[PDB]
């Protein structure tokens, strides 16, 4: 319970009061004091190593929250404890030989409600630079393919927030001679 | 086992039989009520379970119960990385990506 | 394991020779298109497709079971290398 | 991208059993108790 | 010294709940039909859950809706737990479409009746929603069987929409109770007792009937020899 | 699935006939696979109550729930009876059936452990 | 690409490590067994499913 | 989509069993249960009881035979009996032998409508001055009966042997992994049995299969 509130990962409150707005971007509490604080959750921030870090609220819209109160949890927190995982119903035995050598086998089910689902986060990039024949650029213009294969790629040569790439697909445009 | 005792259900000619084996593993007690077998065997975090593929109760009673097992970061399709050829590198004609 | 490995290790006086009879006759039946091998049609080395049984395209498996029959004569020298290959190419293109 | 677990995939508890993800055996063909509740993780004994 | 035809009662509670009784039955069939029919009934047999989800203003999953407590993720993970029951079998895809606003707690009641399509859990808590807050939302939920996970089949009704995992089987759960019976004469004879939770989508009954021809059809494959 | 049962319940108990040791384990006073002197040999309830024949008959009870594959039993192996449990036999014409040769099989492993 | 897959694709595989062998190899390699040829089966995931057998 | 059912046997006692493929765990949902009815319900015979002329109890050794008693009983397990009339629920046989004689299932006095499938299994050996006078009975029964449960009894001094009543010796089946198109988990039953000759492997399987059928067609009236 300590965890989560030391490491700064979930948003409590600052005082005693009642919670006007609540959404997933933002939670705004209006305190004793009469003034309005507005807490922009972070949303599925790359973390340095990959995984999603995100902030899920917690309290219900326009209800009572008192000082060092949990707002909103944080990543890997539920009703603001640590929760760096699911517990699963573990039954300890041989399968088969399926769990050999601290393997581990496991039920369909947990995949069927999505317990042990991680959002990572991969950070590509692209540095352009200036050469005599031609620099670089970042556009959707991209030489020899097909604009089904620029399908999810805006103007600016970007991919459009929300598609789905895969090995292959472009992210981001550049040409030089 | 109190929804099962209170909907009428006796027990399990299964879970007798894994009582049998337990019985001669020594892990409950002899002679008792398969109900207070079964409620010693609970005592030891042990459950009677049967195999799902095979329907025949896993003789011997094995340990079930809820374990905080999380994911790591080191997942498979970050370390996933199979090739039949690869782009040599400049400095030196061996593979590299 | 490989089907007779053991009869196989027994046969040669060196694992590895048997490496490399099974290797070159693997490299024979691979340039000759199995036209050239000594396995009867019913000791073809089969395999299951959707379609049904085909030949086996391993040319390993073929020269190792061709060597189970000892119907293949394996030695040092026992034919100039060019003559060899002129006359095995002339029976198969 | 949201990375479910599939087969391989590093497990662990709090207690250093460092696993990987075997088979994820569907709800039929695993262990489950006399009420009916299927197993979630089968854990080799082993590792203890 | 042949068993005859044991009887077969039946004790249903509801739509999600069943139990089966057959007895007496010789010794060793008690599991030798109880759990055949258990994998069955837990694997193969068809139901429908949520494949979609286009959410407006929503450009993927990992998106957050202004004025909706819930993310998208968790919307969907909600939306997972969905029990849609076709009336009519014939049918095999229905697009729920979802239209609210204002400081309201938006479930599963909130989704537009369709024609021959039943809602079983409308006490689903799909989003909360706030003043300003606008959920507008079409999921498109398919008829299937077992586990397809969002990888897999992809369903995209338009661009903006998101593959959802799809948990097709019904089946929630299911137990069998062998006991010691006898026919006076004869004793140590089994006796089976079949439970099954389900959604609600299929009652325990049709879903047991269900694996039951699943498992014949199963038998009538073992007729040609080659 | 290859060691026996030290069942306590036997206590090995003197038997003159093992009709008598069949009796006292109908009556429950002593377990199937506890060591037990009857006459002059020392043998348990299980090598004497269940002989069996054939090994695969042997499994064919074990897999009825007649005995186990931990229960010391009469076994009777390549025309010579023998005094095993029938999860041993299994082991050994596990062994057998895995090289094809029932009788070098037999022979390279070591039932009695 | 990806959905490019087919069955025919897959069982031309199948066909083709019919009577092939892969070298495993484990980190760091100690020994001469430290690499060892296996015959490729196709399996469901994205991971090396290892006999248990030669892990030692 | 549908599953091909590839069959290998080889004469009445051994025969494999390959279906495939199954969908993802139907493999083990079609071996387990076919593999008990095979093993328990398969409509079998076997020599219940049997009766020596001076034979009081089941260990007490015979005199004039190098065979043991119990040995005797053990190759009277292993004694196939096949009934030609279906509505035959018992048969006893008798068997008259002595001086040097190596006794065979076929010394058996023939029954009408009886026929032992393994003749030339051996029973008895018998030497100078031996004699051997011996009745068994079969019954038509199912699985694996001790000779304590069944307790049956022709006369007095008549031994109870445990019956082997299923033709079946054995049921193994591997549930190996096939792929059928991108499926690689699709699960090739390979169902291997053997049988003791009165019932092919074959016959033994698509009566588990009738019985099992026959099973399912109870879920109909409450």
């Amino acid at each position: 319970e300590r965890v989560v509130r030391d490491s700064l990962a979930a948003l409590y409150a600052e005082e005693d009061g009642e919670v006007a707005k609540v959404d997933g971007n933002r939670i705004v509490v209006r305190y004793e004091d009469g003034r309005l604080v507005e807490y922009p959750l972070r949303r599925f921030y790359r973390s340095n190593q990959g995984t999603a870090l995100d902030q899920r609220p917690r309290v219900v819209v326009g209800q009572r929250v008192r000082k060092g109160d949990l707002l909103a949890d944080g990543p890997a927190s539920e009703n603001g404890f640590l929760a760096l995982g699911q517990n699963v119903l573990v039954a300890i035995m041989p399968f088969d030989g399926y769990n050999f050598e601290d393997a581990i086998v496991i039920s369909e089910e947990l995949l069927k409600r999505d317990f042990y689902t991680s959002i990572h986060i991969e950070r590509y990039e692209i540095e352009a630079r200036d050469t005599k024949l031609g620099p670089e650029r970042i556009t959707r213009d991209i030489p020899h393919l097909s604009e089904a294969a620029l399908r999810d790629l805006d103007e600016e040569g970007v991919v459009r927030i929300g598609a789905e790439v895969k090995p292959g697909d472009i992210l981001v445009g550049r040409t030089s001679f | 086992f109190g929804k099962r005792k209170g909907e009428g259900f006796g027990v399990d000619k299964r879970e007798v039989e894994v009582l049998r084996r337990a019985e001669k593993l020594g892990l409950v007690t002899p002679g008792k009520t398969p109900e207070e077998q079964l409620k010693e065997l609970f005592l030891q975090g042990k459950v009677v379970l049967y195999d799902g593929r095979t329907g025949e109760p896993i003789e011997g009673p094995i340990v079930v119960g809820q374990m905080f097992i999380m994911k790591l970061y080191h997942m498979v399709e970050d370390k996933m990385h199979a090739r039949s050829t690869g782009p040599y590198s400049l400095i030196t004609q061996q593979p590299l990506g | 394991a490989e089907p007779g490995i053991d009869k196989l290790f027994g046969m040669v006086d060196s694992k590895y020779r048997l490496t490399v009879v099974v290797a070159k006759r693997a490299q024979q039946l691979l340039r000759h298109g199995f036209k050239n091998t000594v396995l009867e049609p019913e000791e073809r080395p089969k395999m299951q497709t959707l379609e049904g049984l085909f030949d086996d395209p391993n040319a390993v498996t073929w020269a190792m079971k061709e060597l189970l029959t000892g119907r293949l004569v394996f030695g040092e020298n026992l034919v100039p290398e060019d003559r060899l290959q002129k006359e095995m190419e002339r029976l198969y293109p | 991208q949201k990375r479910k677990l599939q087969v391989g995939d590093k497990l662990a508890n709090r207690h250093g059993n460092k696993g990987v993800v075997a088979k994820i055996l569907p709800v039929e063909d695993m262990p489950h108790l006399p009420d009916g509740t299927p197993v979630d993780v089968i854990l080799n004994p082993l590792g203890v | 010294s042949k068993l005859k035809a044991p009887v077969f009662t039946v004790r249903t509670q509801g739509r999600e709940y069943g139990e089966f009784v057959l007895e007496p039955l010789e010794r060793g069939f008690g599991v030798t039909l109880g759990n055949p029919l258990r994998r069955i009934l837990l694997s193969s047999i068809p139901g429908t859950a949520v494949t979609s989800v286009y959410i407006e203003d929503v450009l993927h999953e990992f998106s957050t809706i202004p004025g909706v407590k819930e993310d998208v993720v968790e919307i969907i993970l909600n939306l997972k737990e969905l029990v849609v029951r076709f009336l009519n079998p014939s049918l095999q895809t229905v697009t729920l479409l979802l239209k609210a606003e204002g400081p309201k707690e938006v479930k599963a009641r909130d989704f537009l009746p369709v024609a021959d399509v039943e809602i079983m859990n409308p006490d689903l808590h799909i989003a909360t929603l706030e003043e300003g807050g606008r959920l507008n939302m079409e999921v498109r939920v398919d008829r299937g069987v077992g586990y397809v996970p969002a990888e897999k089949h992809g369903i995209k009704d338009r661009i903006n929409a998101i593959p959802v995992d799809a948990v097709f089987s019904p089946v929630r759960r299911v137990a069998f109770q062998v006991e010691d019976t006898r026919l006076g004469q004869r004793t140590d004879l089994d006796k089976l007792t079949l439970r099954i939770w389900t959604d609600g989508s299929v009652t325990p009954l049709e879903a047991l009937n269900q694996a039951v021809e699943i498992l014949r059809e199963h038998l009538t494959y073992f007729s040609n020899p080659q | 699935i290859t060691q026996v049962r030290k069942e306590k319940k036997g206590a090995g108990l003197e038997f003159a006939t093992p009709e008598e040791a069949l009796a006292a384990h109908e009556r429950g006073e002593v377990a199937l696979n506890a060591p037990i002197k009857v006459a002059g040999r020392e043998t348990s309830v299980g090598r004497l109550k269940y002989v069996f024949a054939n090994p695969d008959e042997a499994l064919l009870a074990v897999a009825h729930g007649i005995v186990d594959l931990q229960d010391v039993v009469t076994v009777r192996y390549m025309g010579k009876r023998l005094e095993t449990s029938p999860g041993r036999i299994l082991f050994a014409r596990i062994v057998a059936e895995a090289v094809e040769d029932e009788k070098v099989a037999w022979e390279l492993i070591q039932l009695d452990v | 690409r990806q959905r490019d897959i087919k069955d025919e694709v897959w069982d031309a595989l199948e066909e083709v490590i019919h009577g092939k062998v892969v070298l495993l190899n484990r980190a760091p390699t100690l020994h001469r067994l430290g690499i060892q040829a296996f015959q490729p089966v196709l399996v469901e995931g994205q991971s090396i499913q290892l006999h248990p057998l030669v892990c030692e």
